[PDB]
Protein backbone atom coordinates (compact mmCIF):
# COMPACT_ATOMS: atom_id res chain seq x y z
CA UNK A 1 0.00 0.00 0.00
CA UNK A 2 1.95 3.01 -1.52
CA UNK A 3 -1.13 4.80 -2.69
CA UNK A 4 -2.76 5.11 0.08
CA UNK A 5 0.32 5.93 2.64
CA UNK A 6 0.41 8.91 4.56
CA UNK A 7 2.79 11.34 3.74
CA UNK A 8 4.66 13.52 6.59
CA UNK A 9 6.33 16.72 6.27
CA UNK A 10 10.14 15.05 5.92
CA UNK A 11 8.28 13.33 2.64
CA UNK A 12 8.51 16.45 1.04
CA UNK A 13 12.19 16.77 1.49
CA UNK A 14 13.30 13.21 1.08
CA UNK A 15 11.82 13.21 -2.34
CA UNK A 16 13.50 16.09 -3.37
CA UNK A 17 16.31 14.87 -1.83
CA UNK A 18 16.26 11.64 -3.69
CA UNK A 19 16.18 13.53 -6.84
CA UNK A 20 18.88 15.48 -6.34
CA UNK A 21 20.99 12.57 -5.30
CA UNK A 22 19.83 10.63 -8.48
CA UNK A 23 20.70 13.55 -10.41
CA UNK A 24 24.06 13.97 -9.15
CA UNK A 25 24.84 10.37 -9.49
CA UNK A 26 23.57 10.39 -13.20
CA UNK A 27 25.93 13.32 -14.15
CA UNK A 28 28.66 12.15 -12.55
CA UNK A 29 27.99 9.02 -14.37
CA UNK A 30 27.29 10.72 -17.51
CA UNK A 31 30.92 12.68 -17.23
CA UNK A 32 32.86 9.74 -17.18
CA UNK A 33 31.81 8.63 -20.71
CA UNK A 34 31.86 11.71 -22.82
CA UNK A 35 28.96 13.47 -22.74
CA UNK A 36 27.71 15.89 -25.09
CA UNK A 37 25.23 18.60 -24.15
CA UNK A 38 22.50 19.14 -26.42
CA UNK A 39 18.76 20.23 -26.45
CA UNK A 40 17.39 16.62 -26.69
CA UNK A 41 18.84 13.36 -25.88
CA UNK A 42 20.17 10.81 -29.01
CA UNK A 43 22.05 7.90 -29.18
CA UNK A 44 24.80 9.37 -31.96
CA UNK A 45 26.10 11.77 -29.72
CA UNK A 46 24.79 10.73 -26.67
CA UNK A 47 23.92 14.07 -25.34
CA UNK A 48 22.63 15.40 -21.88
CA UNK A 49 19.89 17.79 -21.40
CA UNK A 50 19.01 16.78 -17.88
CA UNK A 51 22.28 18.01 -16.45
CA UNK A 52 21.21 20.77 -13.81
CA UNK A 53 20.18 21.37 -10.37
CA UNK A 54 17.17 19.50 -8.32
CA UNK A 55 15.20 23.24 -8.12
CA UNK A 56 16.17 24.61 -11.28
CA UNK A 57 13.84 22.34 -12.94
CA UNK A 58 10.20 22.72 -13.74
CA UNK A 59 6.51 20.65 -13.21
CA UNK A 60 7.52 18.85 -16.61
CA UNK A 61 11.24 18.32 -16.04
CA UNK A 62 10.20 16.94 -13.06
CA UNK A 63 7.68 14.58 -13.90
CA UNK A 64 10.07 11.56 -14.42
CA UNK A 65 11.60 11.78 -10.88
CA UNK A 66 8.66 12.80 -8.85
CA UNK A 67 6.72 9.44 -7.86
CA UNK A 68 9.38 7.19 -8.25
CA UNK A 69 11.16 9.23 -4.87
CA UNK A 70 7.65 8.81 -3.50
CA UNK A 71 6.38 5.53 -3.97
CA UNK A 72 9.25 3.41 -2.76
CA UNK A 73 9.26 5.91 0.62
CA UNK A 74 5.74 5.56 0.77
CA UNK A 75 6.18 1.79 1.03
CA UNK A 76 9.07 2.06 2.96
CA UNK A 77 6.64 4.14 5.99
CA UNK A 78 4.08 1.68 4.95
CA UNK A 79 6.49 -1.32 6.23
CA UNK A 80 7.56 0.35 8.96
CA UNK A 81 6.28 3.68 10.88
CA UNK A 82 9.13 5.31 10.91
CA UNK A 83 9.40 9.37 9.53
CA UNK A 84 11.70 11.28 11.44
CA UNK A 85 14.79 13.12 11.01
CA UNK A 86 17.38 12.81 14.10
CA UNK A 87 21.09 13.79 12.52
CA UNK A 88 22.90 16.01 10.43
CA UNK A 89 22.11 16.00 7.18
CA UNK A 90 24.99 15.87 4.19
CA UNK A 91 27.05 21.00 -15.45
CA UNK A 92 29.60 20.25 -13.04
CA UNK A 93 27.12 18.27 -10.30
CA UNK A 94 29.50 16.54 -7.01
CA UNK A 95 28.46 13.48 -5.35
CA UNK A 96 28.57 13.17 -2.02
CA UNK A 97 30.58 10.71 0.60
CA UNK A 98 28.24 7.82 0.35
CA UNK A 99 31.10 5.40 1.89
CA UNK A 100 31.20 7.22 4.58
CA UNK A 101 28.78 4.86 7.24
CA UNK A 102 28.79 1.35 6.48
CA UNK A 103 25.66 -0.45 6.41
CA UNK A 104 24.79 -2.00 9.92
CA UNK A 105 22.86 -5.05 11.02
CA UNK A 106 19.82 -3.78 11.23
CA UNK A 107 20.21 -1.09 8.09
CA UNK A 108 21.53 -4.22 5.85
CA UNK A 109 17.99 -5.70 6.87
CA UNK A 110 16.18 -2.46 6.09
CA UNK A 111 18.14 -2.56 2.87
CA UNK A 112 17.00 -6.35 2.01
CA UNK A 113 13.62 -5.58 2.97
CA UNK A 114 13.17 -2.09 0.31
CA UNK A 115 14.88 -4.54 -2.22
CA UNK A 116 12.45 -6.80 -1.67
CA UNK A 117 9.66 -4.75 -1.45
CA UNK A 118 10.25 -2.90 -4.73
CA UNK A 119 11.01 -6.12 -6.62
CA UNK A 120 7.51 -7.21 -5.16
CA UNK A 121 5.75 -4.10 -6.31
CA UNK A 122 7.79 -4.14 -9.46
CA UNK A 123 5.94 -7.70 -9.91
CA UNK A 124 2.85 -6.62 -8.86
CA UNK A 125 2.79 -4.03 -12.01
CA UNK A 126 4.18 -6.13 -14.28
CA UNK A 127 1.30 -8.82 -13.66
CA UNK A 128 -1.20 -6.25 -14.24
CA UNK A 129 0.91 -4.68 -17.66
CA UNK A 130 0.69 -8.31 -18.37
CA UNK A 131 -3.11 -8.79 -17.26
CA UNK A 132 -4.18 -5.22 -18.63
CA UNK A 133 7.16 -12.82 -12.32
CA UNK A 134 10.82 -12.75 -10.69
CA UNK A 135 11.34 -13.28 -6.58
CA UNK A 136 14.20 -11.51 -5.55
CA UNK A 137 14.29 -14.57 -2.41
CA UNK A 138 16.23 -16.93 -5.34
CA UNK A 139 17.03 -14.75 -7.82
CA UNK A 140 20.20 -15.41 -9.37
CA UNK A 141 23.90 -13.56 -9.62
CA UNK A 142 22.93 -11.52 -12.87
CA UNK A 143 19.90 -10.12 -11.50
CA UNK A 144 21.30 -9.63 -7.97
CA UNK A 145 24.51 -7.94 -9.28
CA UNK A 146 21.79 -5.33 -10.94
CA UNK A 147 18.92 -4.83 -8.59
CA UNK A 148 21.40 -4.24 -6.11
CA UNK A 149 22.64 -0.86 -6.98
CA UNK A 150 18.91 0.57 -6.66
CA UNK A 151 18.91 -0.55 -3.22
CA UNK A 152 22.24 0.77 -1.99
CA UNK A 153 21.36 3.83 -4.13
CA UNK A 154 17.93 4.33 -1.96
CA UNK A 155 19.70 3.72 1.53
CA UNK A 156 22.53 6.01 0.92
CA UNK A 157 19.93 8.54 -0.14
CA UNK A 158 17.43 7.90 2.91
CA UNK A 159 20.31 7.91 5.13
CA UNK A 160 21.04 11.70 4.71
CA UNK A 161 19.22 14.61 6.85
CA UNK A 162 19.05 12.12 9.53
CA UNK A 163 15.98 10.44 8.08
CA UNK A 164 17.61 6.46 8.79
CA UNK A 165 14.27 4.88 9.60
CA UNK A 166 14.99 1.47 11.54
CA UNK A 167 12.94 -1.59 12.01
CA UNK A 168 22.33 -24.61 7.06
CA UNK A 169 22.91 -27.83 9.06
CA UNK A 170 22.19 -26.49 12.53
CA UNK A 171 19.06 -26.27 11.27
CA UNK A 172 18.78 -29.42 9.99
CA UNK B 1 27.08 -34.88 -27.76
CA UNK B 2 25.28 -31.80 -25.36
CA UNK B 3 28.92 -31.83 -23.24
CA UNK B 4 30.33 -28.37 -23.85
CA UNK B 5 28.00 -25.74 -24.25
CA UNK B 6 30.04 -22.76 -23.20
CA UNK B 7 29.75 -20.94 -26.40
CA UNK B 8 26.22 -19.54 -26.48
CA UNK B 9 24.41 -19.33 -23.47
CA UNK B 10 20.57 -18.05 -23.37
CA UNK B 11 19.31 -20.69 -26.13
CA UNK B 12 20.14 -23.49 -24.07
CA UNK B 13 17.98 -21.37 -21.53
CA UNK B 14 15.37 -20.99 -23.54
CA UNK B 15 14.95 -24.82 -24.41
CA UNK B 16 15.17 -25.66 -20.74
CA UNK B 17 12.23 -22.89 -20.40
CA UNK B 18 10.02 -24.34 -23.48
CA UNK B 19 10.32 -28.35 -21.89
CA UNK B 20 9.05 -27.21 -18.47
CA UNK B 21 6.43 -24.73 -20.08
CA UNK B 22 5.04 -27.46 -22.07
CA UNK B 23 5.51 -30.53 -19.45
CA UNK B 24 2.57 -30.07 -18.27
CA UNK B 25 -1.34 -29.41 -20.31
CA UNK B 26 -5.15 -29.83 -20.16
CA UNK B 27 -4.90 -31.23 -23.96
CA UNK B 28 -2.16 -33.57 -23.69
CA UNK B 29 -1.98 -37.40 -22.70
CA UNK B 30 0.27 -39.67 -21.35
CA UNK B 31 1.40 -41.68 -24.54
CA UNK B 32 2.25 -38.08 -25.73
CA UNK B 33 4.00 -36.75 -22.39
CA UNK B 34 6.06 -39.67 -21.97
CA UNK B 35 8.59 -38.95 -24.88
CA UNK B 36 8.77 -35.24 -22.85
CA UNK B 37 9.64 -37.36 -20.09
CA UNK B 38 12.43 -39.06 -21.16
CA UNK B 39 13.39 -36.35 -22.64
CA UNK B 40 14.22 -33.44 -20.06
CA UNK B 41 15.76 -35.81 -18.12
CA UNK B 42 18.48 -37.01 -20.94
CA UNK B 43 18.51 -32.95 -21.48
CA UNK B 44 19.27 -32.42 -17.68
CA UNK B 45 22.27 -34.76 -17.85
CA UNK B 46 25.01 -34.68 -20.15
CA UNK B 47 25.13 -31.04 -19.56
CA UNK B 48 27.04 -28.68 -16.76
CA UNK B 49 24.89 -28.11 -14.17
CA UNK B 50 26.01 -24.60 -13.83
CA UNK B 51 23.15 -22.68 -15.68
CA UNK B 52 20.37 -25.31 -14.96
CA UNK B 53 20.27 -23.38 -11.72
CA UNK B 54 18.18 -20.88 -13.44
CA UNK B 55 15.53 -24.14 -13.95
CA UNK B 56 15.81 -25.18 -11.01
CA UNK B 57 14.80 -21.41 -9.74
CA UNK B 58 11.29 -22.60 -11.05
CA UNK B 59 11.53 -26.43 -9.97
CA UNK B 60 11.07 -25.34 -6.70
CA UNK B 61 8.23 -22.61 -7.69
CA UNK B 62 5.60 -25.13 -7.82
CA UNK B 63 6.52 -28.67 -7.46
CA UNK B 64 7.65 -29.66 -3.78
CA UNK B 65 4.98 -27.58 -2.00
CA UNK B 66 3.08 -30.33 -3.97
CA UNK B 67 2.40 -33.68 -2.65
CA UNK B 68 3.65 -33.56 -14.03
CA UNK B 69 4.97 -34.14 -10.48
CA UNK B 70 6.76 -37.10 -10.50
CA UNK B 71 9.16 -36.68 -13.36
CA UNK B 72 9.99 -33.36 -12.04
CA UNK B 73 10.92 -34.86 -9.03
CA UNK B 74 12.57 -37.57 -10.50
CA UNK B 75 14.72 -35.47 -12.57
CA UNK B 76 15.87 -33.28 -9.41
CA UNK B 77 16.55 -36.29 -7.35
CA UNK B 78 19.38 -37.61 -10.31
CA UNK B 79 20.09 -34.05 -10.86
CA UNK B 80 21.05 -33.99 -6.89
CA UNK B 81 22.64 -37.41 -6.92
CA UNK B 82 25.02 -36.03 -10.16
CA UNK B 83 25.97 -33.04 -8.36
CA UNK B 84 26.83 -35.36 -5.49
CA UNK B 85 28.87 -37.03 -7.33
CA UNK B 86 22.18 -19.49 -4.50
CA UNK B 87 22.33 -23.44 -5.68
CA UNK B 88 22.97 -24.36 -2.20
Amino acid sequence: ETLNVIIPEKLDSFINKFAEYTHEKWAFDKIQNNWSYGENVDEELKTHPMLRPYKTFSEKDKEIYRWPIKESLKAMIAWEWTIEKAREGEYNPQPPDLSGVTLSRELQAMAEQLAENYHNTWGRKKKQELEALVPYDTLTAKEKARDREKAQELLKFLQMNGYAVTRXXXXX
Amino acid sequence: LFAGTEHRAIMVDSMLHTVYRLSRGRSLTKAQRDVIEDCLMALCRYIRPSMLQHLLRRLVFDVPILNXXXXXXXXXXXXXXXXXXXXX
